[PDB]
C-alpha cells in the first residue's frame, strides 16, 4: 500500500558519502513506530517505510548487534 | 583488468570513467608542456658563451610567471571541478547492494527485498581453471545488472579495508563503523577486476574484487538461486 | 606595603655580563653589541674597523636595501676597498681588556 | 637568610679549567659517577632486554 | 679572548645522560606494558630527573654565578622559551580537535547524541569552577610577585610567589580528588578518554609549572634573582600563564560546553 | 682546545688509508647488512 | 676550486682494492642471506 | 570590557597585591563556599552494561588488569558490575 | 679527549658532523630495505614467502629515509655546519640542547629496529592507521616501539627548531636585517617553524594511538565512539607540513649551488625567493585532508582542498624559473655539484607536476593507493631530495674536511645514480595509472613487465651508492689540501679556511650601519 519499493531514495537530509547516520535514523525510527503501534494498539504496518529502508541501507551485522543490545538492555539509543 | 606492457588508464566501462580519460588527457598535456619547457630552457641557459653576471631586474618578468601559471591552474581546475559535482549529482539508485571487509576478503549484501549474502574469496593460483587470472578470481563474484544506477555501500567489520574498480572509476575506503556510498553504472556486460586499496595487513595483496555485469532479467534468476 | 633586599645588577652583576653592564656606561661596546655607523668611506675618512688582532672580516651592504652582503678580511694596514662598491675601511688593532 | 651570592661566584670563577658540573665540588663528580652509571648500565641492561624481547617463547 | 656577547658553553655529559634516560623511559613503558616489569622505567625516570637537575643547576652556575648571560643571551632564552610554549600549544591543540571531533558527530555506539549514553558529567559549577577561581586567583598572585621582584621587594616576592605556588598545589590536590570522585574512567568510551587525557597532560603541566616555580622560589631565597635580572622567574610565569589558560580552554570546552 | 685542520675534526683516523678502509667498511658495511639480517631473523623465528 | 697536490697519492692499483673491497662489504653480507633464503623459509 | 573598578594611573606591586587579596583570593574563598556545600555523595546510577562504556581491549598493566588507575569502588563499575 | 669532544659536543661543526655520520649510516640502512622491496617485486610470485615481512620492510624503509636519513642530514647536518657560518655567528643559541637533539636520534633509531626485531615487526605502512595498527591487527610490543621511535625523534627535531629559530632571529650581526641572510638559512628558519607546528601535532596524535593500544582509551575506536578518520587527520595534518619540510633545506641548498656554480654573486629575485619558501609554507598546513580523497569526504570539502593544494604550484614555479634565470648569462662550471642540481630542477619539476594531477580529487580516486603516488613521491622527494643532498654533499664536503675529491669519480656517480632512478621510478607511473595498488607484495600477470625494470633499476642505484662511498675513501686516502675557492665575497662559509677552526667568528665580523 503505498509502496511498491525497489531501493531505498535519496534522502535530502543524508546527501554525503558517509550514510550511517542514514541506516541508523531509520533503524530508530523503525522501532520507535513499532513501539508506538504495539502499545496504544493500532498497526505496525505503518512502520513498513522504515523497516524497507534500514533493511537496505543497514549492514547485517550492524542490525544484529542492534537487535541484540535492544534485547540485553544495552542499546544507547533512545526508542 | 590491465594488460600486458599498459601505460594508461584501463578502458572506460562507464560514462565518469570516461570522463575522468579525458580530463586526465587535458592535464597530462599541460605536464609535457610544462616539464619538457623546463628540461629546455634549461638546455637553452647552458649553451651560450655568452654572459651576463651583473644585477638582474625581477619585479617585470615574475608578473609574468606568476600571472601564466595561475592561469594554467584555472583552466585545470574548472573541468576537474566539473567532473567531481556531477560524480556527486543526485542519481537515484534501483538496487543498493553493501560489501563488507574482512581480514582478508569481502563479503556481499543485497538486502533490499531477499536477505542475499555471501562471501567473495579470492581463487589460491593452484586452483585456478586454465586461462583464469592469477590473484584477481575470487569464487563468488559480484553479479549486477548492467546499464542500471546501483548504490555501493562499503564498510568493513575489522581494519580499514578500500573497495575499488579502476575500470569504473571506483575507490572507496572501508572503514569500521563508517558506512560510504558511491555509485556504480556499467555501460557494458562483462567481468569488470579490482584490488583491496588500503593496507589491511598479511594478504593486503589477496583480496580482490570481481563484479559479474549482466542483463537484469540474468540478476534477477541469479539472486533466486542464490538464497 | 613595601621594604627591600633584593639585589641589582650593579651589586650583583658578574663576569661577561658585569663587563657588557659597565663598558655600555662608558658609552662604549667592547663586544660588539652595536651596529656601527659609517664614515663616508673615502681615502681620507675611512670606515676604522677595531680589531683585536691583525685582520678582521668585514661585510659590506654596499647599498641601503641590498640583500646582498659582501665578505672579505681587512687586514692591518693599509685601507682596502670592498671589492663592490669600493668604499674604504681601514683596520685599527687591539686592546679591549686593558 | 643572608646573601651568599659573591662567594657562590667566586668558588665558580676559581680559575682551576674544571668544566661547570664539576666545578662544585667532590659532589659533583659523585653525583655524575650515579647519573652516568645508571645510564650506561640501564642502556645495557635495555639491550639485554632487546635481546630477550627478540625471540619467541612459544 | 671571545669579542661577542653570546655564550660558549663547557662540554657537558647531561645532553647524552638525557638522550639515554628517554631511551630508558621509553623503553620501561614498554617492558611494563607488555613484559609485566617496571625496573627499565624506574631507572629512566630516575636519570631523567638526575640530568634535568644537574643541566638547570649549570644553568644557575653558568649565569648567577660565571655571569654568562649578557642582554643577548637572555634575549635568545626568552626566543626559546615562547617558541617552546607555542609547541606545547600544539599539542594540546591535537587533544582539543580530538575532542571536538567526537562531540560535535556523537557517533551511534554513544546513542549518537553528547554526552554519551550512560554517562553522568561533572557538575561544571562546582569543584571545575573552584579549580578555575583557584588558577585565575594564582595568577594575579603571581604577577604581584613579579612587581614586587622588580620594585626590588624580597619579602613580598616570597610572600606572593608562595601564595601563587599553594594555590597550584590546590589545584592539584582538588583535581585528584575529581579524579578520584569520578563516576566515569578513562575506560569510558571517547567521552572518558578525552576527559582524562587532556585534563590529565594538562595535570602535569600544572606538576611541571608548580615545580618550575618552587625552583623560583628557592632561587629568590638564596638572593639569586636581581631586580633586573630574573628570567627563571619571567620564563615559569610566562608558563604558568599558559597553563592557566589551557585550562579556561578545557573548562569551556570539556567541562562547561561538553555537558 | 681539540686538533684542528684536515683530518683532525672528525671522530675516526684518517691517518692510514687501509685502517680507515676497513673502518669505513665496517660502519658502511654494517648499516646495509643490518636490514638483511633482520628479514632472516623473522623468517627464522617462524 | 684549487689544493694542493695528494700528500698520499692513491695510485690506480689502490682504487682498485679499495673499490674492489667497498663492493665487497656490501655485496657479500646481503648475498649470504638472499643465497640462503630458501634455507631460512622453512627451517 | 574595564571591569567595574579603576586604578589605571600606574600597575604597580601594590595595585596586584590589591586585586590579589581584594578580588581574588575572597573569589576563591567564595567558590571554596559554594563547593564544599553541594558535594554530598550522589546516589549511584543503576549499573547498565553498555558496551561503550568499561572499556576493555588489552588488560591494565597493573592490579588485576581490570581496575582503573584511580577506581573508586563506590562508583565505578566494573565490566560485570558494581563490587561488592 | 675523544669522550669530551665526541660526546659532550657543544660545537655546531663538531654536531653537525656526528649528523652527517648518522645520517649516512641511515642512508644505507634505507637503501638496504629499499633493494628488499623491489627483489620481492623483482619477478611475479613471492620471494620472502611472508608478506608481514613485506609490510615490515615498507614500513621501516620510509621511517629510516624520512626521520633517520633526510631530516638529520639537511637539518642536523647541513643546518649545524652551515647556518652559524653563514651569519658569522659562534655558535647556534642552546650549543648544549643542540647535542641532545643529536643524541635522541640513536636511541630513537634502536626503538625502531627493536620494533622489527620483536614479536612480527610493524608491518603499517609509514602511517600506522588503526586499526590495522591497534592491540588487536598488531597485538604485542612493535608498533609500541615504532610509536617510542617517533617520540624521541619528534622531541630532538622539536628542539632543535627551537634552536634554529632563535639562533637566526638572534644571532645575526647587528647590521643585517633578516632580508640580508642567505636563502639557506631562510630555507632553515622556515623549515623549524614547520617542524614547530607540525610535530606537536603529530605527536598528540601517535600518543593517543598509545593510548587506544595499552590504557583502554577509544579515540580511534568505533566501540566507544571513536573514528579511525580522525587518527588520519592529525597524521597529515603533521604530514603534509612534514613533505614541505623535507623539501625546504634542499631548495635552500639548491639556490646557493646554482648560484655559485653559474659565477654569480647572488641568485635572481631574492625577495621573490623569500616569499615563495614562505607561501609555500603556509600554504602547506591548509591542503593535508588531499591524502584522504577516497575516505568518504563531503564534495565541498573536496572541491576546498583540491583547489588550495594546486595554489602552491604557484610560488613554487617563481622558485623555478629564478634557479633558471639564476644560471642565465651565468659563466657555467660544470662540477658534479652543479649536475646535481640541474638533475634536481628537473626531477622535483616532474614529480611536482604529477602532484599536481594527483590534486584533483577526481582523478585521485582513481590514482589513490596505486604505484602513480610512490612514483609521484620517489620522484619530489626521492630523488628531488637525495640529488639536493648529493649537490650539497660534493658542493661542501671541501669545507667539512679540508679534503677535495675526485671530480671525474663524482661526475661518473652521478650518472649512474641518474640513469637508475629514472629507470627504478619512471615505468611505475605506466603501473599506477594501469591501477596496481601501492603495499602489495605481489602482482597480477600483466604488470610484470614495469615492474621488472623498476627492480633492474633498484640495482643501478646500489652500484651508485657503492661508488660513493669509495669516492669519500678517495679523498680521505689521498688527502689534495684545499688552497684557494672562488667567489668568497658571497659565500661567507668558506672564508675561514677549510676546515674552519673550531671557534669561528670569536671577533664578530664588522658590517656598518651607513
Ligand atoms: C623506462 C621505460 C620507458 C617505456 C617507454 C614507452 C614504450 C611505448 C610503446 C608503444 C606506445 C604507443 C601505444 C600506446 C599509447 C597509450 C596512450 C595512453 O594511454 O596515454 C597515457 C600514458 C602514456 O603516455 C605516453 O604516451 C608515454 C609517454 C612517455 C614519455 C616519456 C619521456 C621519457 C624520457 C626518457 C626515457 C624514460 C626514463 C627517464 C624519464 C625522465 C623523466 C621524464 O601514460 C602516461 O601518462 C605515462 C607518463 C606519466 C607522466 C609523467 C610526466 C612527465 C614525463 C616526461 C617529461 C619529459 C619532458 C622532456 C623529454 C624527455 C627527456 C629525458
Ligand atoms: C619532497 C616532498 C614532497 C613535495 C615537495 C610534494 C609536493 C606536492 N605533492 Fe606530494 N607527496 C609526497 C611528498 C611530496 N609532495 C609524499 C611523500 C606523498 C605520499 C605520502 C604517502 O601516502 O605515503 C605525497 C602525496 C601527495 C598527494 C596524495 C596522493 C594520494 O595519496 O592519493 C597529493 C595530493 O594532492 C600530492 C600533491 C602534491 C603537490 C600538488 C605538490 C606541490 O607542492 C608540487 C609543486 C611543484 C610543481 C607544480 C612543479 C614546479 C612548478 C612549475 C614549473 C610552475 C608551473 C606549474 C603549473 C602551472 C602546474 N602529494
Ligand atoms: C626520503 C624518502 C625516500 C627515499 C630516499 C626512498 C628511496 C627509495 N625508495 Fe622509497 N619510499 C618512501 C620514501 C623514500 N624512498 C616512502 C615514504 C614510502 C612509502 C611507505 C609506505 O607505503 O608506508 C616508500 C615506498 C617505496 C616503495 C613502494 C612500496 C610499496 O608500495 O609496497 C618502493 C618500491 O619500489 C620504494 C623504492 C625505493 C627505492 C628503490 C629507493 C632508493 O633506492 C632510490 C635511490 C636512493 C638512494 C639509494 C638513497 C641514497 C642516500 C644516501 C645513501 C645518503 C648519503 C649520505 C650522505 C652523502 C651524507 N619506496
Ligand atoms: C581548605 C581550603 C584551602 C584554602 C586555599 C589554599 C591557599 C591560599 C594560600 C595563602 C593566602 C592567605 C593569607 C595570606 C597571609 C598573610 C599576609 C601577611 C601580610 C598582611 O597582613 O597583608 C595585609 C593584608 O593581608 C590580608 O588581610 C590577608 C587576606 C585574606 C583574604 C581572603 C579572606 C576573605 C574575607 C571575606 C570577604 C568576602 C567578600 C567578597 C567581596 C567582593 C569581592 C570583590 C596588608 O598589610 P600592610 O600593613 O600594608 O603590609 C606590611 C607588609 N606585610
Ligand atoms: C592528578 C592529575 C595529574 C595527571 C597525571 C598524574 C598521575 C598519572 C601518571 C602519569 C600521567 C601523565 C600524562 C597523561 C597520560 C595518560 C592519561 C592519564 C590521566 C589520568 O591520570 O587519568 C586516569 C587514568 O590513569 C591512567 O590510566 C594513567 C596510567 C598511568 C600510566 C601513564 C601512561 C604513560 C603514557 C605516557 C605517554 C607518554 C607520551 C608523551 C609524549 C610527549 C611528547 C613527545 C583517570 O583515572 P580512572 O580510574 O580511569 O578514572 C577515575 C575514575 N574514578
Ligand atoms: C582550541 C585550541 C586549544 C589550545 C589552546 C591552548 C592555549 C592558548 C594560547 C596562548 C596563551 C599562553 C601564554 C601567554 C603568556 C606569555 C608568552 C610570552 C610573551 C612575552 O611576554 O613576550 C615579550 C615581547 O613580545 C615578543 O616576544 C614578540 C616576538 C616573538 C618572537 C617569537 C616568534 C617567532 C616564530 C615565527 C615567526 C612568525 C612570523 C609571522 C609572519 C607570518 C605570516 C603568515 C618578551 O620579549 P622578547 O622575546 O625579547 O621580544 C622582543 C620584542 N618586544
Ligand atoms: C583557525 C582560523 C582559520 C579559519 C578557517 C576555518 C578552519 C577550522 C575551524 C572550524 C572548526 C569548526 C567546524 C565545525 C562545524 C561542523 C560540525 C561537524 O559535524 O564537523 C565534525 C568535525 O569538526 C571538527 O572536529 C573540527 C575540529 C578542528 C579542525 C581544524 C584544524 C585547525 C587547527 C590547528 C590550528 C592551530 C591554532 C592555535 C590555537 C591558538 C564532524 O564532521 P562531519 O563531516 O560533519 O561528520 C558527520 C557525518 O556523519 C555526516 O556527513
Ligand atoms: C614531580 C616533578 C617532576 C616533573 C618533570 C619536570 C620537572 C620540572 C620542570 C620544571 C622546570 C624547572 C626549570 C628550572 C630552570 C632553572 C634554571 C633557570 O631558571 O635558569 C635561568 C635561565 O632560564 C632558563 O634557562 C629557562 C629554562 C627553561 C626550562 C623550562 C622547561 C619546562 C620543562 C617541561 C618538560 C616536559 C614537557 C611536557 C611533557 C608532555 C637563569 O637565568 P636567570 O634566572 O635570569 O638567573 C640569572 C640572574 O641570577 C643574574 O642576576
Ligand atoms: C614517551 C616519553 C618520551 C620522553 C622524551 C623525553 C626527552 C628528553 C628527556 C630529558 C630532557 C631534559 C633535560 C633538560 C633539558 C634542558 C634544555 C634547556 O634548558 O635548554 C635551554 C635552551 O632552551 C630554552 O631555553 C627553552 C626550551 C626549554 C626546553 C626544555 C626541554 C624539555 C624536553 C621535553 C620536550 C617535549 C616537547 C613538547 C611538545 C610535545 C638552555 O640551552 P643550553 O644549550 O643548555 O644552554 C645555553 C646556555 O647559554 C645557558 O646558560
Ligand atoms: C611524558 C611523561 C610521562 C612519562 C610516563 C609516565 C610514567 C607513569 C608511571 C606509572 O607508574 C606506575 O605504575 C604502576 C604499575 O606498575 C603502579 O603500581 C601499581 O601497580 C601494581 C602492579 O601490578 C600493583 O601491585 C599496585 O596495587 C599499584 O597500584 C603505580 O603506583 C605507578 O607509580
Ligand atoms: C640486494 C643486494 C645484493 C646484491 C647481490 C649480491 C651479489 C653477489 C654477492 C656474492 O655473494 C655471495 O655469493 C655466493 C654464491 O656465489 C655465496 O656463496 C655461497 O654459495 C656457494 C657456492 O654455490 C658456497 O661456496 C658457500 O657455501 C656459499 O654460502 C654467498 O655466501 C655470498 O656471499
Ligand atoms: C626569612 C624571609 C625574610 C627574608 C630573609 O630571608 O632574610 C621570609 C620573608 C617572607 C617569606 C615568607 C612569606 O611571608 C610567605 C610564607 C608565609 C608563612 O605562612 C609560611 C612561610 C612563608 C613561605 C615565608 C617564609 C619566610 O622564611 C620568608 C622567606
Ligand atoms: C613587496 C615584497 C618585498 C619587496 C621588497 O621589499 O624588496 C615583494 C617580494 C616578492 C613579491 C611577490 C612575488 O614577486 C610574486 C608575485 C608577482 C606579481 O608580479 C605581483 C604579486 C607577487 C605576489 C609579488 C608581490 C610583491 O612585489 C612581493 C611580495
Ligand atoms: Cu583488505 Cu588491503
Ligand atoms: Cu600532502
Ligand atoms: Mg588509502
Ligand atoms: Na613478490
Ligand atoms: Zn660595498
Amino acid at each position: 500500500k503505498i509502496k511498491n519499493y525497489q531501493t531505498a531514495p535519496f534522502d535530502s537530509r543524508f546527501p554525503n558519502q558517509n550514510q550511517t547516520r542514514n541506516c541508523w535514523q531509520n533503524y530508530l525510527d523503525f522501532h520507535r513506530c513499532e513501539k508506538a503501534m504495539t502499545a496504544k494498539g493500532g498497526d505496525v504496518s505503518v512502520c513498513e517505510w522504515y523497516r524497507r529502508v534500514y533493511k537496505s541501507l543497514c549492514p547485517i551485522s550492524w542490525v544484529s548487534t542492534w537487535d541484540d543490545r535492544r534485547a540485553e538492555g544495552t542499546f544507547p539509543g533512545k526508542i | 583488468m590491465a594488460y600486458p606492457m599498459q601505460l594508461g588508464f584501463q578502458d572506460a566501462t562507464s560514462p565518469i570513467m570516461e570522463e575522468l580519460l579525458h580530463f586526465h588527457d587535458h592535464t597530462l598535456m599541460i605536464v609535457f608542456l610544462i616539464s619538457s619547457l623546463v628540461l629546455y630552457i634549461i638546455s637553452l641557459m647552458l649553451t651560450t658563451k655568452l654572459t651576463h653576471t651583473s644585477t638582474m631586474d625581477a619585479q617585470e618578468v615574475e608578473t609574468i610567471w606568476t600571472i601564466l601559471p595561475a592561469i594554467i591552474l584555472i583552466l585545470i581546475a574548472l573541468p576537474s571541478l566539473r567532473i567531481l559535482y556531477m560524480m556527486d549529482e543526485i542519481n537515484n539508485p534501483s538496487l543498493t547492494v553493501k560489501t563488507m571487509g574482512h581480514q582478508w576478503y569481502w563479503s556481499y549484501e543485497y538486502t533490499d527485498y531477499e536477505d542475499l549474502s555471501f562471501d567473495s574469496y579470492m581463487i589460491p593460483t593452484s586452483e585456478l581453471k586454465p586461462g583464469e587470472l592469477r590473484l584477481l578470481e575470487v569464487d563468488n563474484r559480484v553479479v549486477l545488472p548492467m546499464e542500471m544506477t546501483i548504490r555501493m555501500l562499503v564498510s568493513s567489520e575489522d581494519v580499514l579495508h578500500s573497495w575499488a574498480v579502476p575500470s569504473l572509476g571506483l575507490k572507496t575506503d572501508a572503514i569500521p563503523g563508517r558506512l560510504n556510498q558511491t555509485t556504480l553504472m556499467s555501460s557494458r556486460p562483462g567481468l569488470y577486476y579490482g584490488q583491496c586499496s588500503e593496507i589491511c595487513g598479511s594478504n593486503h595483496s589477496f583480496m580482490p574484487i570481481v563484479l559479474e555485469l549482466v542483463p537484469l532479467k540474468y540478476f534477477e534468476k541469479w539472486s533466486a538461486s542464490m538464497l | 606595603a613595601s621594604g627591600g633586599g633584593v639585589p641589582t645588577d650593579e651589586e650583583q652583576a658578574t663576569g661577561l655580563e658585569r663587563e657588557v653592564m659597565l663598558a655600555a656606561r662608558k658609552g662604549q661596546d667592547p663586544y660588539n653589541i652595536l651596529a656601527p655607523k659609517a664614515t663616508s668611506g673615502t681615502k681620507e675618512d675611512p670606515n676604522l674597523v677595531p680589531s683585536i688582532t691583525n685582520k678582521r672580516i668585514v661585510g659590506c651592504i654596499c647599498e641601503e636595501d641590498n640583500s646582498t652582503v659582501i665578505w672579505f678580511w681587512l687586514h692591518k694596514g693599509e685601507a682596502q676597498r670592498c671589492p663592490s662598491c669600493g668604499t674604504h675601511y681601514k683596520l685599527v688593532p687591539h686592546q679591549l681588556a686593558h | 637568610f643572608e646573601n651568599r651570592v659573591a662567594e657562590k661566584q667566586k668558588l665558580f670563577q676559581e680559575d682551576n679549567g674544571l668544566p661547570v658540573h664539576l666545578k662544585g665540588g667532590a659532589t659533583d663528580n659523585i653525583l655524575y659517577r650515579v647519573t652516568m652509571t645508571l645510564c650506561l648500565g640501564g642502556t645495557l641492561y635495555s639491550l639485554y632486554c632487546l635481546g630477550w624481547a627478540s625471540f619467541p617463547h612459544k | 679572548h671571545q669579542t661577542h656577547a653570546y655564550h660558549m658553553v663547557n662540554p657537558s655529559p647531561w645532553p647524552l645522560t638525557g638522550a639515554l634516560s628517554a631511551l630508558l623511559m621509553t623503553s620501561g613503558l614498554t617492558m611494563w606494558f607488555h613484559f609485566n616489569s617496571m625496573t627499565l622505567l624506574m631507572i629512566g625516570l630516575t636519570t631523567n630527573m638526575l640530568t634535568m637537575y644537574q643541566w638547570w643547576r649549570d644553568v644557575i652556575r653558568e649565569s648567577t654565578f660565571q655571569g654568562h648571560h649578557t642582554p643577548a643571551v637572555q634575549k635568545g632564552l626568552r626566543y626559546g622559551m615562547i617558541l617552546f610554549i607555542i609547541s606545547e600549544v600544539l599539542f594540546f591543540t591535537g587533544f582539543f580537535w580530538a575532542f571536538y571531533h567526537s562531540s560535535l558527530a556523537p557517533t551511534p555506539e554513544l546513542g549518537g547524541c553528547w554526552p554519551p549514553t550512560g554517562i553522568h558529567p561533572l557538575n561544571p559549577l562546582e569543584v571545575p569552577l573552584l579549580n578555575t577561581s583557584v588558577l585565575l586567583a594564582s595568577g594575579v598572585s603571581i604577577t604581584w610577585a613579579h612587581h614586587s621582584l622588580m620594585e626590588g621587594d624580597r619579602k613580598h616576592m616570597l610572600q606572593a610567589l608562595f601564595i601563587t605556588i599553594t594555590l597550584g598545589v590546590y589545584f592539584t590536590l582538588l583535581q585528584a580528588s575529581e579524579y578520584y570522585e569520578a563516576p566515569f574512567t578513562i575506560s569510558d568510551g571517547v567521552y572518558g578518554s578525552t576527559f582524562f587525557v587532556a585534563t590529565g597532560f594538562h595535570g602535569l603541566h600544572v606538576i611541571i609549572g608548580s615545580t618550575f616555580l618552587i625552583v623560583c622560589f628557592f632561587r629568590q631565597l638564596k638572593f639569586h634573582f636581581t631586580s633586573n635580572h630574573h628570567f627563571g622567574f619571567e620564563a615559569a610565569a610566562w608558563y604558568w600563564h599558559f597553563v592557566d589558560v589551557v585550562w579556561l580552554f578545557l573548562y569551556v570546552s570539556i567541562y562547561w560546553w561538553g555537558s | 682546545h681539540y686538533e684542528e685542520g684536515p683530518g683532525k675534526n672528525i671522530p675516526f683516523s684518517v691517518e692510514n688509508k687501509w685502517r680507515l678502509l676497513a673502518m669505513m667498511t665496517l660502519f658502511f658495511g654494517s648499516g646495509f647488512a643490518a636490514p638483511f639480517f633482520i628479514v632472516r631473523h623473522q623468517l627464522l623465528k617462524k | 676550486i684549487t689544493a694542493k697536490p695528494a700528500k698520499t697519492p692513491t695510485s690506480p692499483k689502490e682504487q682498485a682494492i679499495g673499490l674492489s673491497v667497498t663492493f665487497l662489504s656490501f655485496l657479500l653480507p646481503a648475498g649470504w642471506v638472499l643465497y640462503h633464503l630458501d634455507n631460512y623459509k622453512k627451517s | 570590557a574595564s571591569a567595574a573598578k579603576g586604578d589605571h594611573g600606574g600597575t604597580g606591586a601594590r595595585t596586584w597585591r590589591f586585586l590579589t587579596f581584594g578580588l581574588a583570593l575572597p573569589s576563591v574563598a567564595l567558590c571554596t563556599l559554594n563547593s564544599w556545600l553541594h558535594s554530598g555523595h550522589r546516589e549511584r546510577p543503576a549499573f547498565i552494561p553498555y558496551h561503550h562504556l568499561r572499556i576493555r581491549t588489552k588488560p591494565f598493566s597493573w592490579g588485576d588488569g581490570n581496575h582503573t588507575f584511580f577506581h573508586n569502588p563506590r562508583v565505578n563499575p566494573l565490566p560485570t558490575g558494581y563490587e561488592k | 679527549m675523544f669522550i669530551n669532544r665526541w660526546l659532550f659536543s657543544t660545537n655546531h661543526k663538531d654536531i653537525g658532523t656526528l649528523y652527517l655520520l648518522f645520517g649516512a649510516w641511515a642512508g644505507m640502512v634505507g637503501t638496504a630495505l629499499s633493494l628488499l622491496i623491489r627483489a620481492e617485486l623483482g619477478q611475479p610470485g613471492t620471494l620472502l614467502g611472508d608478506d608481514q615481512i613485506y609490510n615490515v620492510v615498507v614500513t621501516a624503509h620510509a621511517f629510516v629515509m624520512i626521520f633517520f636519513m633526510v631530516m638529520p642530514i639537511m637539518i642536523g647536518g647541513f643546518g649545524n655546519w652551515l647556518v652559524p657560518l653563514m651569519i658569522g655567528a659562534p655558535d647556534m643559541a642552546f650549543p648544549r640542547m643542540n647535542n641532545m637533539s643529536f643524541w635522541l636520534l640513536p636511541p630513537s633509531f634502536l626503538l625502531l629496529l627493536a620494533s622489527s626485531m620483536v614479536e612480527a615487526g610493524a608491518g603499517t605502512g609509514w602511517t600506522v592507521y588503526p586499526p590495522l595498527a591497534g592491540n588487536l591487527a598488531h597485538a604485542g610490543a612493535s608498533v609500541d616501539l615504532t610509536i617510542f621511535s617517533l617520540h624521541l625523534a619528534g622531541v630532538s627535531s622539536i628542539l632543535g627548531a627551537i634552536n634554529f629559530i632563535t639562533t637566526i632571529i638572534n644571532m645575526k650581526p647587528p647590521a643585517m636585517s633578516q632580508y640580508q641572510t642567505p636563502l639557506f638559512v631562510w630555507s632553515v628558519m622556515i623549515t623549524a617553524v614547520l617542524l614547530l607546528l607540525s610535530l606537536p601535532v603529530l605527536a598528540a596524535g601517535i600518543t593517543m594511538l598509545l593510548t587506544d593500544r595499552n590504557l583502554n582509551t577509544t579515540f580511534f575506536d568505533p566501540a566507544g565512539g571513536g573514528d579511525p578518520i580522525l587518527y588520519q587527520h592529525l597524521f597529515w595534518f603533521f604530514g603534509h607540513p612534514e613533505v614541505y619540510i623535507l623539501i625546504l633545506p634542499g631548495f635552500g641548498m639548491i639556490s646557493h649551488i646554482v648560484t655559485y656554480y653559474s659565477g654569480k654573486k647572488e641568485p635572481f629575485g631574492y625577495m621573490g625567493m623569500v616569499w615563495a619558501m614562505m607561501s609555500i609554507g603556509f600554504l602547506g598546513f591548509i591542503v593535508w585532508a588531499h591524502h584522504m580523497f577516497t575516505v568518504g569526504m563531503d564534495v565541498d570539502t573536496r572541491a576546498y582542498f583540491t583547489s588550495a593544494t594546486m595554489i602552491i604550484a604557484i610560488p613554487t614555479g617563481v622558485k623555478v624559473f629564478s634557479w633558471l634565470a639564476t644560471l642565465h648569462g651565468g659563466n657555467i662550471k660544470w662540477s658534479p655539484a652543479m649536475m646535481w642540481a640541474l638533475g634536481f630542477i628537473f626531477l622535483f619539476t616532474v614529480g611536482g607536476l604529477t602532484g599536481i594531477v594527483l590534486a584533483n580529487s577526481s582523478l585521485d580516486i582513481v590514482l589513490h593507493d596505486t604505484y602513480y603516488v610512490v612514483a609521484h613521491f620517489h620522484y619530489v622527494l626521492s630523488m628531488g631530495a637525495v640529488f639536493a643532498i648529493m649537490g650539497g654533499f660534493v658542493h661542501w664536503f671541501p669545507l667539512f674536511s679540508g679534503y677535495t675529491l675526485n671530480d671525474t669519480w663524482a661526475k661518473i656517480h652521478f650518472a649512474i645514480m641518474f640513469v637508475g632512478v629514472n629507470m627504478t621510478f619512471f615505468p611505475q607511473h605506466f603501473l599506477g595509472l594501469s591501477g596496481m595498488p601501492r603495499r602489495y607484495s605481489d602482482y597480477p600477470d600483466a604488470y610484470t613487465m614495469w615492474n621488472t625494470i623498476s627492480s633492474m633499476g633498484s640495482f643501478i642505484s646500489l652500484t651508485a651508492v657503492m661508488l660513493m662511498v669509495f669516492i669519500i675513501w678517495e679523498a680521505f686516502a689521498s688527502k689534495r689540501e684545499v688552497l684557494t675557492v672562488d667567489l668568497t665575497t658571497t659565500n661567507l662559509e668558506w672564508l675561514n679556511g677549510c676546515p674552519p677552526p673550531y671557534h669561528t667568528f670569536e671577533e664578530p665580523t664588522y658590517v656598518n650601519l651607513k
